[PDB]
């Protein structure tokens, strides 16, 4: 070899340890995925996509907002295969509003998501919003527009209860992903601790399988 | 609408007022220029090691 | 982009001198830097080289073992201990920049200079032109030899050129065969085989006068040329 | 008398067979998982072990059987042992590293001294290898040197100083490094163990699901390698007192002989159950 | 109702198109090729095998001089290479990870990159620095990027997901032409050795060839099932090859505006991610779902071999200039030089 080739040599080992260090940095951080049909606000805040980063005890954080990209999902969903969770908000008082029936689109969506081919170990976190909303109009309307085979007690904690059962009783193969559910607030940071509890037990599971004893 | 239906049928017109050959002397030609080129062409003809730069 | 030296003086044998210059306008850590000296009446002489990353020092014999050549990336600053002076150090002092990588001009750039006076298996470049007389708007020839040929088993050759205007720091004008630097009016040609080398100037110009020179870059001694001068 | 002409011989054919019906398919691990840095290097390894261990039985069931020439005692005397022993250490030492390895990337406590440890797994192979075969590499070009006719029951027939206090020191050696390593891997898994109980899991089939998996195959790593390589370790230097001296009769010696092979026995039939206790859970291995 | 006549008017013309294109069909390539020696068989190994990747490969270029090319990834790196010593040239960096399309100027000057952002990005290679900078951000789409190609040093040609195709200049910033006219979303482009025409394929299950200079569609080609996914042209500019969802690559001709041949095997059921041509255009080279690559016989429609080796999908490969190698990249962060 000769002289420029020699250097050229050492700029490429250079270029590779700059990769490498690059890549150990950047392996270590939680990819989300934020989907809905529902209101954003105290979520993602509290053109193209949106990125959103922040920590919290001591974890670094990317949060995606895809809410603006209106076309063919099946072309550009395979993009968040190795994501380590999805954020999914549903609104809690839209079951008598056509746009069909919100709260039926709503779950369709939901079940499109859930049931996908790149989707079969990737946990879910579902949060309820307008509860206080819900709440108070929920005695000025019954439940029978939306679902007609209820038959029970027309009470809010009855109500929340069946809707969180419908929306959970909806993932077939219930072997390899787990459905976590809340009902939001706006207060100390719960939804942040939420989200932490969530990866957390996730990230658990993943280095189990990952090291090979499971 | 009704103009998207005029721009469609405009573009449909002018595809349909477009001279086209015979297909038996489109594959005479395909089949003269790919006979023509056949000797420049590495990965067909297998190149021996010493004009191979990855060797 | 300016590279600004300092330092110098006037030292008595025995005693020692730090050399020092300054960088701006470029990225000065992925760059590797030479030293080039230069007698008051002679040619051009090769020091030391590092190389980016301070992964490389390659020195020159008649100074092996009395001079130290650092680089601080973070000051964009380098520097050249020298000890245990003699009486044939004086000369003036330059300052080049290189970058290697595939399809790169090395030597681009040079410095000012700053001058030091001190009280009292190398391939051998050959230039017997010298002292030739030039008329405006007519074709110059210059010529240029070596022991050894210059073609890699590669397909390289590996010479370059440089141009000193009076009371200027030399110019790189072409790097390797048939290769124009940037700034270089499209009139400087150069071209040869093996051991034969030349440059051809279609129409010199008032700013063509000055003393040129030859240099290899095959394998580490560096040797320069006794550079041949034009003049009006 | 008649344990070893009668019973001994039978359970290594069967070892045997196992051994080598499980191994010769199992050696794709060689090939089938990529090159990486990652605790697969260590999996390879132990194929590599095992499957040399898989080769040193037939010599044994013909030395043992009382058929063949005589000059097959002295071969295994001289070479056969002596591989065998080397590649069991070797397969010990791996297993502990192995469980560093797992408990250093799940639960990451002091991660700050071994940053620089990517590439040095082959460093850290090589080395293992080189200090067992150079512990080891005296007793074969220096050993039964001088093989002689009298009194043909007997393999110790080493002279002076490559001999029985070498014997010896390499045998203490030996069952030193094996508890060394034995105490690093318990104390570690438990460690994995409480970190993964902390987890507050409910409500679900997949958590109970993922902690009775991980509990049941860490319980059952631990279990199988205590009641394989424990008997033999408790035995083993009892052994050497007994054979380097007599001071003792012959039945001190016989029943000392007799545990002695006994444990051995099973501290080789440990080779038919590493496949579907490690090589098995391995997601990368089924593919 | 004008609507109901504008339908009829256009279903009329199709007939008409429909009936011209039958008419214009005499005899198969398949008929007058079966008298032709095959290729006997193709066994290439991997010269090279370049790393360094660390995410799934989504798009590569090469350069005009059969040396340098381009990758892009996932993680937000852009690499150039020289093939024949595996050193790398140059590691761009860039501001958004969702990379999905990657080209190499015809000068050797500038590169391309783009994405989900909606914005095409061009950056500088040789400067009086030592380092490459961003030199301007295209903005204008309303969708995501599919494919980016270069004209000159001063023209760009991109592909959106919002059913338009539009010409850009650098040096002003805006579009200087927007081509409309399809339904669903553009996935790729392919220029002609002319520059002067260039063809794109949407997921309508459609083929459009475009006129740069006038700005309009000029001919229609409908014979798929399914999303189309790849495009690329015959040497000669007068025939391309077209990728699909339904396990079946297609050849359309420019001048008889009629499907001349197809390639489907019982095996295969899975897509095409690539098409390429090779010098010749004797051998096509189509990457498929199934983790390896695919020798077609362009003239007998039969299968030369297979270049196996790959672990994962096989999203792009091309070949070089002068038809001295081959290279593919795929999901499992690696590329391969196959000669
Ligand atoms: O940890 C040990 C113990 C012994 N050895 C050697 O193996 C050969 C056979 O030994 P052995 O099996 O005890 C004979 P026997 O008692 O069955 O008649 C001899 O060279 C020993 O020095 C090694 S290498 N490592």
């Amino acid at each position: 070899l000769s002289a420029e080739d020699k250097a050229a040599v050492e700029r490429s080992k250079m270029i590779d340890r700059n990769l490498r260090e690059d890549g150990e940095k950047a392996a270590r951080e939680v990819k989300l995925l934020l989907l809905g049909a529902s209101g954003k606000n105290t979520i993602v805040k509290q053109t193209g996509i949106v990125e959103t980063h922040f920590t919290f005890k001591d974890l670094h954080f990317k949060m995606f907002d895809v809410g603006a990209q209106r076309s063919e999902r099946k072309k550009w969903i395979h993009c968040f295969e190795g994501v380590t969770a999805i954020i999914f908000c549903v609104a809690l008082s839209d079951y008598d509003l056509v746009l069909m029936n919100r709260m039926h689109a709503s779950m369709k969506l939901f079940d499109s998501i859930c049931n996908n081919k790149w989707f079969t170990d990737t946990s879910i976190i579902l949060f309820l919003n307008k509860k206080d909303l819900f709440e108070e109009k929920i005695k000025k309307s019954p439940l029978t527009i939306c679902y007609p085979e209820y038959a029970g007690s027309n009470t809010y904690e009855e109500a929340a209860a069946y809707i969180q059962c419908q929306f959970e009783d909806l993932n077939k193969r219930k072997d390899t992903k787990e459905i976590y559910t809340h009902f939001t607030c706006s207060t100390d940071t719960k939804n942040v601790q939420f989200v932490f509890d969530a990866v957390t037990d996730v990230i658990i599971k993943n280095n189990l399988k990952d090291c090979g004893l499971f | 609408s009704i103009a998207q239906a005029r721009k469609l049928v405009e573009q449909l017109k002018m595809e349909a007022n477009i001279d086209r050959i015979k297909v038996s002397k489109a594959a005479a030609d395909l089949m003269a220029y790919c006979e023509a080129h056949a000797k420049e062409d590495p990965l067909l003809t297998p190149v021996p090691a010493s004009e191979n730069p990855f060797r | 982009v300016q590279l600004v030296e300092s330092g110098g003086g006037l030292v008595q044998p025995g005693g020692s001198r730090k050399l020092s210059c300054s960088a701006s306008g470029f990225a000065f850590s992925s760059f590797g830097m030479h030293w080039v000296r230069q007698a008051p009446e002679k040619g051009l002489e090769w020091v030391a080289y590092i190389s980016s990353g301070s992964g490389t020092i390659y020195y020159a014999d008649t100074v092996k073992g009395r001079f130290t050549i650092s680089r601080d990336d973070p000051k964009n600053t380098l520097f050249l201990q020298m000890t245990s002076l003699r009486s044939e150090d004086t000369a003036m002092y330059y300052c080049v920049r290189s970058i290697y990588y595939y399809g790169s001009s090395p030597f681009d750039f040079w410095g000012q200079g700053t001058t030091l006076t001190v009280s009292s298996s190398d391939i051998v470049m050959t230039q017997a032109t010298s002292s030739v007389p030039v008329t405006p708007g007519e074709s110059v020839s210059i010529s240029c030899r070596s022991s050894k040929s210059l073609l890699h088993s590669n397909g390289n050759t590996y010479l370059y050129w440089f141009l000193q205007r009076p009371g200027q720091s030399p110019q790189l004008l072409i790097y390797r065969m048939s290769n124009l630097a940037s700034g270089v009016p499209d009139r400087f040609s150069g071209s040869g085989s093996g051991t034969a080398f030349t440059l051809t100037i279609s129409r010199l110009e008032a700013e063509d006068v000055g003393v040129y020179y030859c240099m290899q870059h095959l394998e580490y001694p560096l040797t320069f040329g006794a550079g041949t001068k034009l003049e009006l | 008398l008649l344990i070893t002409q009668q019973i001994i011989p039978v359970l290594y054919c069967m070892v045997f067979i196992a051994g080598i019906l499980l191994n010769g398919v199992s050696g794709w691990i060689f090939f089938y998982v990529p090159s990486s840095k990652s605790f697969i290097i260590y999996l390879k390894n132990i194929v590599i072990a095992d499957f040399v261990m898989s080769l040193t039985f037939p010599f044994k069931i013909l030395g043992d059987s009382g058929l063949g020439p005589w000059q097959l005692n002295v071969f295994v005397c001289r070479v056969s042992a002596v591989l065998f022993y080397v590649n069991m250490y070797v397969s010990i030492v791996f297993f502990g590293l192995i469980s560093f390895d797992r408990y250093y990337k799940i639960v990451k406590p002091l991660w700050t001294s071994f940053i620089q440890s990517v590439s040095y797994s082959k460093l850290l192979s090589v080395i293992v290898w080189m200090l067992m075969l150079l512990l080891a590499v005296p007793n074969i070009i220096l050993t039964n040197q001088s093989v002689r006719e009298v009194t043909q029951i007997k393999c110790i027939e080493l002279k002076s100083e490559l001999g029985r206090k070498w014997h010896k020191a390499s045998n203490y050696i030996f069952v030193a490094i094996f508890w060394i390593v034995f105490l690093l891997l318990i104390v570690f898994y438990t460690a994995i163990t409480k970190k993964i109980f902390k987890s507050h899991l409910k409500s679900s089939r997949n958590s109970t699901s993922v902690k009775k998996k991980s509990s049941r195959n860490i319980f059952s790593i631990v279990f199988v390698f205590f009641v394989c390589f424990v008997p033999y370790h408790i035995a083993r230097i009892p052994y050497t007192k007994s054979q380097t001296e007599a001071h003792y009769s012959c039945q001190s010696k016989e029943i000392l002989r007799y545990m002695k092979e006994f444990t051995l026995l099973l501290s080789a039939a440990n080779v038919c159950l590493d496949p579907i206790i490690y090589f098995f859970l391995c997601q990368p291995f089924r593919e | 109702s004008e609507l109901d006549q504008l339908r009829q008017e256009a279903e009329q013309l199709k007939n008409q198109i429909r009936d011209a294109r039958k008419a214009c069909a005499d005899a198969t390539l398949s008929q007058i090729t079966n008298n032709i020696d095959p290729v006997g068989r193709i066994q290439m190994r991997t010269r090279r095998t370049l790393r360094g990747h660390l995410a799934k490969i989504y798009a590569m270029h090469w350069g005009t001089d059969s040396r340098l090319l381009v990758s892009a990834s996932q993680d937000g790196k852009l690499i150039i290479w020289d093939s024949y010593t595996t050193n790398k040239v140059h590691a761009i960096p860039l501001r958004s990870s969702w990379v999905m399309t990657c080209a190499y100027a015809p000068s050797g000057n500038y590169v391309a990159c783009g994405g989900l952002d909606n914005i095409c990005s061009i950056y500088n290679l040789k400067t009086r620095e030592g380092n490459v900078r961003v030199s301007r951000e295209l903005a204008g789409h309303t969708g995501y990027l599919s494919c980016c190609r270069f004209l000159d040093d001063n023209q760009i040609v991109t592909s959106s997901g919002d059913t338009t195709c539009a010409l850009w200049d650098i040096e002003t910033g805006q579009q200087t032409t927007t081509f409309t006219g399809h339904t669903g979303d553009v996935m790729s482009l392919s220029l002609a050795p002319d520059t002067r025409l260039f063809v794109s394929g949407a997921c309508d299950a459609s083929a459009k060839l475009w006129d740069v200079r006038e700005g309009m569609c000029r001919q229609t080609f409908t014979g798929h099932e399914s999303d189309i996914n790849a495009i690329c042209f015959f040497p000669n500019g007068n025939a391309f090859a077209t990728g699909s969802d339904d396990a079946t690559c297609r050849l359309f001709d420019l001048r008889a505006d009629q499907e001349l041949m197809t390639y489907s095997h019982d095996n295969i059921i899975c897509g095409i991610t690539s098409v390429s041509f090779s010098k010749s255009g004797r051998l096509l080279l189509a990457g498929y779902d199934d983790f390896n690559c695919n020798v077609w016989d362009a003239l007998k429609a039969d299968r030369a071999g297979v270049l196996a080796g790959h672990d994962n999908r096989v999203s792009c490969l091309g070949v070089t200039d002068d038809g001295m190698a081959v290279a593919t990249g795929s999901w499992d962060s690696f590329l391969k030089i196959w000669n």
